[PDB]
């Protein structure tokens, strides 16, 4: 069936809400975790999930993180921007092996170490860690072509520049130009907030589906409660396929 | 004569390798990228992020190109071959031929009409030279919305005659730095002589379309303008094809890269061609000491961080040059084509541009604009190595405006 990729900030709103929304989230369909890990610079995050990390800023992730994958049977990986740890991208890696994390993903590996790609994904698969490698429109055709063959549980295709602002853009028609290239679980992410943006992109082609800043924005609103409802409804209509 | 494409083309699915996207600045206090869909009409930013190879033109938009004389000529410079006892064969592609002058009404052309389409009904554009002001306040005439110009002071000064052909059209026009945006009197606080730049009058544009909910027409370095200039590379292959011939050297100028990238990506794209010379002024020198970064296409900061070569966004061009080219940026798409070495750059100085420009009026008869005269400057250089290699190269180059409203500019030359 389709897979419900479910995105929250480590440790947001606080631990012990984080830690409900999560439980929540796994309980009510995601198939798999991607947690923030507060960067210097969260490049192509929008307002939203910016401001989420100012929240959370000072947490200690590494216990919380033991934490979470001791009662979560499902891929967690770690997002997180290259940039800040390229300098020590051993160890980095080593301790999100450490703490039993399942993968990474580095939003800006393509996009700003493309020369090092196959160096970076060697030394992450060789480590035993699943490379979830992040494309988008930017990335050209030949290119989204070879790191599908390559990328680990699925390709994240983003369709938007940044996340959470909503910038007018057609996803069925993006979703056709790469939907043929990927030779891959193709998960779509970026503004998928409404039924419409979501539904779209499934009946495109898509295999699966990356949500975040919907949910942050749903515990300010309104709460955790209020927000593992909405995984509820977004698993529901993946489950229409 | 329907030579004129029924689709823009997007080089960026074929690049070599990925291109930076726009980006919200570390840390900032307001969304850029969110801001865009305040400053843009929804179908241009649209375009500009809804990344396909092809894109098909509204029929309307097709019709009203044709209607301003789409597509272009492509001459052949029999007498300028003649004249520099060159073996190669010279093409140009003569964008002068559009009512305003230049290639920039491609791009304001389908921007007026996504914008009256979305019941916009006044819009809003900064200009240098007045190139892109003319465009934009005929297209917005085409479409009956009213168009303010924030033109750079010192040619508002200098250049009166294309200010009454923005005016003629029914635009009006301010001079950069004004008093009528928060950034404009903060410029003329510190040094109120300021003459002003691209950056700044692009700013005070922007700003002033947000403080009225008017709407922004952007005149160059995004992909949306790059991809509805694609017009100009399209109509040359199928206009080189019609005579036979295989382009070998395809050269343009660069100021903001619109025209470039307009006439030679879909020779890119698609693997036409071979050898394709971007032309600069040595005296705005964006790729000898340009610097590849991150960087804002205004001097504010109000658009999205985009990667490429500039000068950087408070640059202040030089003050007694008349050959134009002065913005301070590359087209990221542009930028990573040259840093991947996939197309040569070169700069000129004055001298040099003003010399090819009478080579071209006494050899051709068109007079041109100053910044094509660096396109038909590495035209006439390239002319002379065939000469000394004997090879039939063909030179085609894009002849992106006539000068008949620059001739203040020649004058200026007779200084050298
Ligand atoms: C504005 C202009 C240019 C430089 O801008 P580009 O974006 O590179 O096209 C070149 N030639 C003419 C005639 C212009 O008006
Ligand atoms: O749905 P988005 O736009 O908030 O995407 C969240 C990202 O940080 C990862 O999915």
């Amino acid at each position: 069936g389709k897979m419900l990729v479910v995105y929250m900030t480590l440790g947001y709103p606080n631990v012990q809400s984080f830690k409900d929304f999560i439980i929540g989230a796994v309980e009510n369909g995601a198939d798999i975790l991607e947690l923030g890990i507060p960067p210097k610079y969260a490049k192509y995050d929008g307002p939203v999930i910016r401001k989420s990390y100012d929240k959370v800023k000072g947490l200690d992730i590494w216990p919380l993180i033991e934490d979470i994958r001791k009662d979560v049977g499902v891929p967690i990986i770690a997002l997180t921007y290259l940039e800040d740890w390229v300098d020590q991208l051993e160890n980095f890696l080593n301790m999100i092996k450490d703490v039993k994390l399942d993968g990474i993903l580095f939003p800006d590996l393509l996009i700003d170490y493309i020369d090092d790609l196959d160096k970076i994904d060697g030394i992450i698969k060789n480590k035993g860690l699943k490379n979830v490698i992040f494309t988008s429109p930017s990335v050209p055709d030949l290119l989204i072509h070879k790191v599908s063959k390559i990328s680990d549980l699925f390709l994240y295709y983003g369709v938007r520049p940044t996340t959470g602002v909503p910038i007018p853009v057609s996803v069925k028609q993006l979703i056709n130009r790469v939907r043929n290239l990927v030779e891959n679980k193709l998960i779509v992410g970026f503004g998928l907030s409404s039924e419409s943006d979501l539904r779209d992109a499934l009946s495109a082609g898509a295999d699966g589906i990356a949500i975040g800043t919907v949910f942050i924005e749903e515990i300010e609103r309104n709460g955790v409660k209020s927000a593992i409802n909405l995984v509820k409804k977004f698993r529901a209509i993946l489950d229409e396929y | 004569d329907e030579i004129l494409p029924k689709y823009w083309y997007n080089i960026i699915p074929d690049l070599p390798k990925p291109l930076p996207p726009p980006r919200d600045p570390q840390g900032a206090y307001f969304s850029r990228i969110d801001l865009l869909r305040s400053i843009l009409p929804k179908e241009v930013l649209r375009q500009q992020f809804t990344i396909e190879r092809y894109i098909k033109i509204p029929e309307e938009v097709r019709d009203r190109y044709l209607s301003i004389g789409r597509p272009t000529p492509l001459f052949r410079a029999k007498r300028l071959e003649e004249y520099l006892k060159t073996p190669a064969r010279i093409y140009f592609k003569y964008e002068g031929a559009t009512p305003t002058g230049s290639h920039k009404i491609n791009t304001a052309i389908p921007q007026a009409y996504f914008a009256k389409e979305e019941g916009i009904e006044h819009v809003v554009t900064e200009t240098g030279a007045g190139q892109w002001g003319t465009a934009v306040a005929l297209a917005a005439s085409m479409y009956n919305m009213k168009s303010t110009i924030f033109m750079v002071k010192v040619s508002y000064e200098q250049k009166p005659m294309r200010r009454s052909i923005m005016q003629l059209y029914g635009a009006n026009v301010y001079a950069s730095p004004t008093n009528l945006t928060e950034y404009g009197r903060k410029i003329l606080e510190t040094n109120p002589q300021h003459p002003g730049s691209l950056g700044i009058a692009m700013s005070e544009a922007i700003e002033y379309a947000l403080k009225n909910e008017f709407r922004y027409l952007v005149g160059s370095v995004l992909d949306v303008v790059l991809l509805h200039q694609s017009v100009i590379g399209q109509e040359t292959i199928t206009q080189l094809d019609l005579l036979g011939e295989d382009a070998d050297i395809l050269i343009g100028c660069v100021g903001g890269g619109s025209n470039f990238g307009g006439f030679t990506y879909p020779f890119i794209g698609n693997k036409k061609g071979k050898r394709y010379i971007a032309v600069s002024s040595a005296e705005i020198p964006k790729f000898s000491k340009g610097e590849y970064k991150y960087d804002f296409p205004d001097s504010a900061g109000l658009l999205p961080l985009v990667k490429m070569i500039t000068l950087g966004k408070d640059y202040v061009p030089p003050p007694i040059y008349a050959g134009g080219l002065r913005y301070h940026g590359v087209a990221p798409t542009l930028s990573l084509l040259t840093k991947e070495g996939i197309v040569e750059w070169r700069e000129y100085n004055e001298r040099e541009i003003f010399e090819a420009a009478k080579i071209f009026i006494e050899n051709q008869g068109i007079v041109p604009a100053p910044e094509s005269a660096h396109a038909i400057r590495a035209v006439v250089d390239e002319a002379i190595e065939a000469r000394k290699n004997n090879e039939r190269k063909v030179i085609v180059f894009n002849l992106s405006g006539h000068g008949l409203l620059d001739l203040s500019n020649y004058e200026s030359m007779m200084k050298r």
